[PDB]
């Protein structure tokens, strides 16, 4: 019967494709969020006063906040983890065009040009994916040669015999003569011009040896990441230090996962002068240090202002010369291992303020030879010959809560989210991820150990129990609603009085100038309204426990929105893997439940993400904060792989469990941010599950924002694969969004507002819409 | 063959059971809500063994708590798993 | 003290059961590394009841350097970095593989089997005897399976 | 003109980047299959819509599966072929075109063993 | 070989790839030095500091006249003098490349040799070694010598000469 009985008996089969998502918050239908809220929250809120977390990013051992959560909660990568890993680490390339003749499109390898289909990817590359990234053994082209197993330093010596003559240039001989003084002899050859130069017994002289140093491993970038696979130009790569690159790369990609492909748009809903850039650092760019310190010594070529790509604050400078063009609010924290949480809080404050109305927050610390030198002369770092005498291989060094802790396996990268007030979020239509509930830092008492770990951030749970008797009112919604409902009368009535005092005042005004008086005094009269009852909903839904001492601002956090203290699901520790911060963590979050009444049996859930990622330093509180969100949004809860045996010292600690696998919850509710820096910096962050702002706004405004998120998170998604096959994500502006006679005209006016010239297609600053009576 | 692969210092202690035992309970808790083990798996019996064999105060504190706060009116799954987690509940008040 | 307890062997079904049922263990593995301690690891999160201990110890059966420390690091005192154990039962189920050798191929491999097998199994006895006996501890005999 | 946009959705202009696979996969249809004579006007603008669906199956399925579409023939009822490719990836009626299967898409309009399609799907040097 | 002092025309484009860490090539001789660095004003006034210390006078608005028309107004006044900048960057490339062994002196009497070289022709040919630098201490004489040779042909080939 022919071989056509058996080709039309054959079937066609289908390979999947990558088809890398965006992973935007899922929106339920308003009638369910209405549900998980206390109904009498709706309107309660001022929503300038509640910061939201609008989109998140981050550059570490194991690539962007998609791959590292995908390795941290699933400890593998599934096909979209596998193709962005070979993409970000340039194992892959998309190529369009022909290859050998035929037409060919999507991947290829980068070294052979052979096409490479995406089932083909895990095969091909996830060994090598896998063997280059996270903690493994540092590699000295990442880190400009360095070897730790051999470490350059140079020892004086007294010559003790005189010199063989070298010959050396006329300046050079003038420079030996200057330093050496008599102990050397400089005589002009005549022919030539150039000199001869002889070191006289007693003259100084610098050898170099080696020293085998012992932290071998360390939390790295992935091997083959490159900040150009992005679209960072060379100029940009030759210039800043690597931190700025990793910076960068963060912030567009935060602004992306916010939906905001042209941060330009921002400008279309605020002034120039609200976009804040609060994010800071541990030690800043650490390479350009190291040049102007030691590369400038033994005289190397090393660019003239290397001083200026140094500075802790250079990298936010970067960023809004490069992407953001504000004229913002720019607070650079300085917070050794907590900075990231420090960012936050600042943050924080600066939309509190009205000062700002976004900040891009976040930490960012690089690894360098001198760093990782000076941490284990300090015995932070765990001495990595010590584990491998322990049969510790690299992954499972870094252990949190662990018996056999012995020391932090240090990392480096950069962690960025983008923080809102949540009615600017809903009135672009931004993905909202999380509600920043609260932030806050403490200092621990007076003391003569720098990084002594402290208990100043149990602060949080401060409140007075002396006069508990009867249920405080203040905490009852529902009363706090009532006595809203009462001011709202109130300024009904001072409104309908205004607008009587107005009429009356302009009836004596001449009837020409009437219509022009009347416009002017009514927006002040519906300012006026406006700053009353948002005044009141600060009083009574956000602020109603700041001037009361029997309600703890963590309890307050969270009363905000109805939840009970035993709502709090999951505390992201610190968690370095060192032996003096894990059990006073653990005291200080399990002190902390006690005093505010956790219910027994009722423990927060430990993250200790740093198992995997290790311990960036600065940035180390950025990733805890995406660690949580992408948590908040899968109700999962990853487990500390790496914690083998919990530390029987941590049993003591009844409110709090230690997982070791990940439990995949039917919810959380709140998660618990703690860092403890070097220098008593200690923090705190409470971020809740973002469905509960949803309560407080209607139904109608729910869904149009439904409706703009969905769009942008398309649009979102166009622009994150365009922008990834053509190496094009990084596009730095050219020019601001305003020439340079209006930036003058731009900064004066509070209501300009960038608008789409139709000539360039860019969003930039018309001269009709500044000073426009509009 | 004859190499020496024993080392103290490579050996590795587990003892932490009364975290572990909290850690099993939690994770029969979410697998009987989302429904991977059913009323008809040995597994939950097994799952019920491991958890008695590690009572103690803590964690008959911790299922009291979790299960007492189970909403059985959310699904058929929290019904399920309400029954199932009182039943463990005087199981391991019994055997302590 | 049970050898041979590697991943689907008796020995770890074995191991389960002594771990569900309180007791205190020292499983010996040949193939030590982060994939297998992490195998033990899960094994006694799962089963591990209240008062049950675990300690995963590389080991080669097939050295007596081994299997004089292994015991002498059981027995010896927690102040000198021992256990400060001593063993009620030992299960040493530690074997190789030996297939398609008849009596004309009895090599290198062979001879190394038969050490794991049955004369370390001896030497191991032979070292918790003279433990045992140094110690003076006579009312507490070692179960040999 | 005779060779219509493309990247038209009910008559709001477009781009291939803009436009869901939903949307594109009924805009060929409409601009490749002839309602009146009940077929495809070539069979090459069949096969280009078929190679269309395999890549929209092959983008939107998670583990190696067969072919909805097994033979192009099945095509002859366009309006069943689409409801039952979208009907097993949904989400395909709501993701813009990957810009990897725009390109895919440009490069099957340049296929030089089929007839030259009904339309410009993009502006560059080629719009000529 | 004739002896020919080296152009102006070399000089500033020497100095300019070497400043901006570029290769000689990839500058447009004819594209003014606030186009080249334009973000970057501190590089351009470096560029400025270096033609300074290098050929003394420079014209008003130097930054907004391309490179070339430039280099002839500067041409005026200089005649076959490498300059103490240049000489300082050439004394600087031989002492951190070129092995122990093989000095300025060897490698000028080296382009005398093997190529007839003579001064105006070997502080062009060192020019041009100046603009790709190897930046990696020259491993042996042997490898250094293909590297001069290999860099006299590149001056053959910009002046258009036989060797």
């Amino acid at each position: 019967n022919g071989n056509s009985a058996d080709a039309a008996y054959a079937q066609v089969e289908i390979q999947p494709r990558a088809n890398i998502q965006l992973d935007f918050p899922e929106l339920k239908p308003y009638k369910q969020v209405k549900q998980i809220a206390p109904a009498e929250l709706e309107g309660l809120l001022d929503l300038e006063r509640v910061i939201v977390v609008t989109g998140f990013a981050e550059v570490g051992p194991w690539g962007s906040a998609r791959t590292r959560w995908e390795m941290e909660a699933f400890g593998e990568f599934s096909l979209e983890g596998c193709v962005e890993m070979a993409w970000i680490m340039g194992f892959i390339s998309y190529h369009n065009g022909n290859l050998k003749g035929r037409p060919y499109t999507g991947w290829v390898d980068s070294k052979t040009k052979e096409p490479v289909d995406d089932k083909d990817v895990k095969a091909k590359y996830e060994t090598s994916i896998l063997e280059h990234s996270g903690i493994r053994l540092i590699e000295p082209e990442l880190f400009n040669g360095y070897n730790p197993e051999k470490k350059e330093m140079i020892q004086e010596v007294i010559v003790e015999e005189d010199l063989e003559p070298f010959e050396a240039s006329k300046e050079t001989a003038e420079q030996f003569k200057h330093q050496h003084g008599d102990k050397v002899d400089i005589f002009e050859i005549p022919e030539t011009g150039e000199y001869s130069v002889k070191l006289l017994k007693g003259a100084t002289l610098y050898i170099p040896k080696a020293l085998r140093f012992d932290r071998l491993v360390a939390g790295q970038i992935p091997t083959g990441w490159n900040a150009k696979t992005y679209g960072i130009s060379d100029d940009i790569i030759s210039q800043v230090d690597p931190i700025t690159l990793f910076v960068l790369v963060s912030v567009v990609e935060a602004f992306i996962a916010s939906g905001i492909t042209d941060p330009y748009e921002m400008y279309k809903y605020v002034h120039v002068s609200e976009v804040g850039n609060c994010s800071g650092s541990g030690m800043g760019g650490v390479s350009a240090l190291r040049g102007m310190f030691k590369d400038r010594f033994k005289d190397e070529p090393v660019q003239n202002d290397i001083l200026q790509e140094s500075f802790i604050n250079t990298m936010s400078a970067w960023v809004n010369m490069l992407l953001i063009s504000s004229s913002g609010p720019i607070k650079t924290p300085v917070g050794a291992c907590a900075t990231s949480v420090e960012s936050v809080d600042i943050g924080v404050e600066t939309i509190l303020s009205g000062k700002a109305r976004i900040c891009i927050v976040g930490g960012y610390d690089d690894f360098q030879e001198e760093g990782s030198f000076e941490f284990g002369n300090m015995k932070a770092t765990s001495n990595t010959l010590e584990e491998f005498e322990h049969g510790r291989t690299p992954a499972e060094m870094s252990r949190p809560a662990t018996t056999t802790r012995n020391g932090f396996m240090e990392a480096q990268g950069a962690g960025i989210q983008i923080i809102m007030q949540a009615d600017l979020a809903l009135k672009m239509g931004v993905p909202i991820y999380g509600i920043v509930a609260m932030a806050a830092t403490a200092t621990d008492k007076i003391g003569r150990s720098v990084p002594a770990p402290g208990k100043g951030i149990l602060t949080t749970a401060r409140e007075h129990h002396s006069s508990v008797k009867y249920a405080s009112p203040n905490l009852n919604m529902k009363y706090r609603k009532r006595q809203l409902v009462t001011r709202e009368a109130q300024i009904k009535d001072w409104v309908e009085n205004e607008l009587e005092a107005l009429k009356l005042e302009a009836e004596e005004i001449p009837s020409e100038d009437q219509n022009e008086f009347l416009l002017e005094r009514t927006r002040e009269i519906h300012n006026e309204a406006e700053s009353q009852l948002r005044a009141a909903q600060q009083q009574w839904g956000n602020d109603f426990y700041k001037r009361d001492p029997r309600i703890a601002p963590l309890r307050g956090a969270l009363a905000t929105y109805g939840l009970t203290i035993d709502d709090l699901g999951v505390a992201s520790f610190h968690g370095t893997s060192t032996k003096a911060n894990d059990k006073n963590e653990s005291a200080t979050i399990n002190e902390m439940m006690k005093h505010l009444g956790r219910s027994e049996g009722n423990p927060v859930i430990g993250v200790f993400q740093k198992f995997l990622t290790g311990h960036p330093k600065g940035a180390a509180g950025a990733w805890m904060m995406n660690g949580a969100l992408q948590i908040l949004n899968s109700g999962i809860i990853p487990g500390n792989r790496n914690a083998d045996n919990v530390d029987k010292i941590l049993e003591q600690f009844e409110y709090v469990l230690y997982p070791s696998k990940t439990l995949k919850t039917d919810g959380v509710r709140a998660v618990s941010i703690t860092s403890f820096g070097f220098g008593q910096k200690g923090g705190q962050a409470i971020v809740v599950h973002p469905d509960y702002l949803y309560g407080a706004i209607t139904e109608d405004r729910y869904n149009e924002y439904v409706a703009k998120v969905s769009a942008r998170e398309k649009s979102a998604y166009k622009f994150f694969h365009n922008g990834m096959i053509y190496n094009k994500l990084f596009v730095s502006k050219e020019h601001a969004p305003y020439t340079d006679e209006l930036e003058e005209d731009v900064y004066l006016d509070p209501l300009a507002r960038v608008s789409k010239d139709k000539k360039s297609g860019s969003l930039t600053f018309n001269s009709k819409n500044i000073q426009s009576k509009d | 063959g004859v190499a020496t692969s024993f080392s103290r210092k490579k050996a590795r202690t587990f003892d932490s059971s009364w975290n572990w035992a909290k850690q099993s309970l939690l994770s029969l808790y979410f697998e009987i809500i989302h429904g991977v083990l059913k009323n008809v798996d040995r597994e939950v019996v097994s799952e019920a063994i491991n958890i008695m064999n590690r009572s103690n105060d803590a964690l008959i504190k911790f299922m009291e708590y979790h299960i007492s706060n189970t909403d059985e009116t959310k699904g058929e799954n929290y019904q399920l798993v309400k029954t199932l987690g009182e039943q463990l509940i005087e199981n391991c008040k019994q055997v302590l | 003290l049970i050898t041979g307890a590697g991943k689907g062997s008796i020995g770890a079904e074995v191991l389960q059961g002594l771990l569900q049922g309180g007791a205190k263990v020292v499983v010996t593995t040949s193939r030590f590394s982060k994939q297998v301690t992490d195998y033990y690891q899960s094994i006694y999160a799962k089963y591990g009841a209240k008062g049950s201990t675990l300690i995963v110890v590389p080991f080669n059966q097939g050295s007596k350097q081994d299997v004089e420390a292994l015991i002498e690091f059981i027995y010896d005192t927690e102040k000198n970095g021992g256990l400060g154990w001593d063993l009620d039962a030992i299960i040493p189920f530690a074997a190789i593989p030996e297939q398609g050798i008849e009596l004309e191929h009895i090599d290198s491999k062979s001879e190394f089997a038969h050490r794991i097998m049955l004369t370390n199994i001896l030497r191991m006895m032979g070292c918790v005897k003279k433990q045992k006996s140094a110690r003076g501890i006579e009312t507490r005999p070692a179960q040999v399976i | 003109f005779q060779k219509p946009w493309f990247a038209t959705v009910n008559g709001q202009a477009r781009d291939l980047a803009t436009m869901t696979y939903e949307e594109v996969a009924k805009r060929l249809v409409e601009l490749m299959f002839i309602r009146s004579t009940n077929s495809w006007f070539d069979v090459t603008w069949r096969t280009f819509t078929g190679d269309f669906l395999r890549r929209v199956e092959e983008r939107f399925t998670k583990s190696k599966t067969l072919s909805l579409i097994q033979s192009y023939s099945l095509l002859d009822k366009p309006d069943e072929a689409i409801e039952k490719v979208f009907n097993a990836y949904p989400a395909a009626r709501e993701q813009f075109l990957n810009a990897q299967d725009i390109d895919h898409f440009l490069s099957m309009c340049q296929n030089p063993m089929q007839k030259p399609v009904p339309f410009v799907p993009v502006l560059d040097r080629r719009f000529e | 070989i004739a002896d020919e002092p080296v152009k102006a025309s070399l000089l500033l484009h020497v100095l300019v790839a070497h400043k901006l860490k570029k290769s000689l090539d990839s500058i447009p001789m004819s594209k003014t030095i606030k186009d080249l660095v334009g973000g970057k004003s501190t590089v351009q006034n470096e560029i400025l500091g270096d033609l300074g210390k290098e050929f003394g006078t420079t014209p008003e608005k130097p930054e907004e006249t391309p490179l070339e028309e430039l280099a002839e107004t500067f041409q005026d006044t200089f005649s076959g003098a490498l300059g103490k900048q240049s000489s300082s960057l050439l004394s600087r490339l031989i002492s951190s490349k070129m092995p122990g062994g093989f000095t300025i002196t060897v490698a000028r009497k080296y382009l005398q040799t093997r190529w007839g070289l003579p001064s105006g022709r070997q502080d062009g040919v060192l020019l041009v070694a100046l603009s790709n630098e190897p930046a990696a201490r020259l491993g042996s004489e042997a490898d250094a010598k293909a590297f001069l040779d290999s860099m006299a042909q590149k001056y053959a080939s910009i002046v258009g000469v036989d060797l």
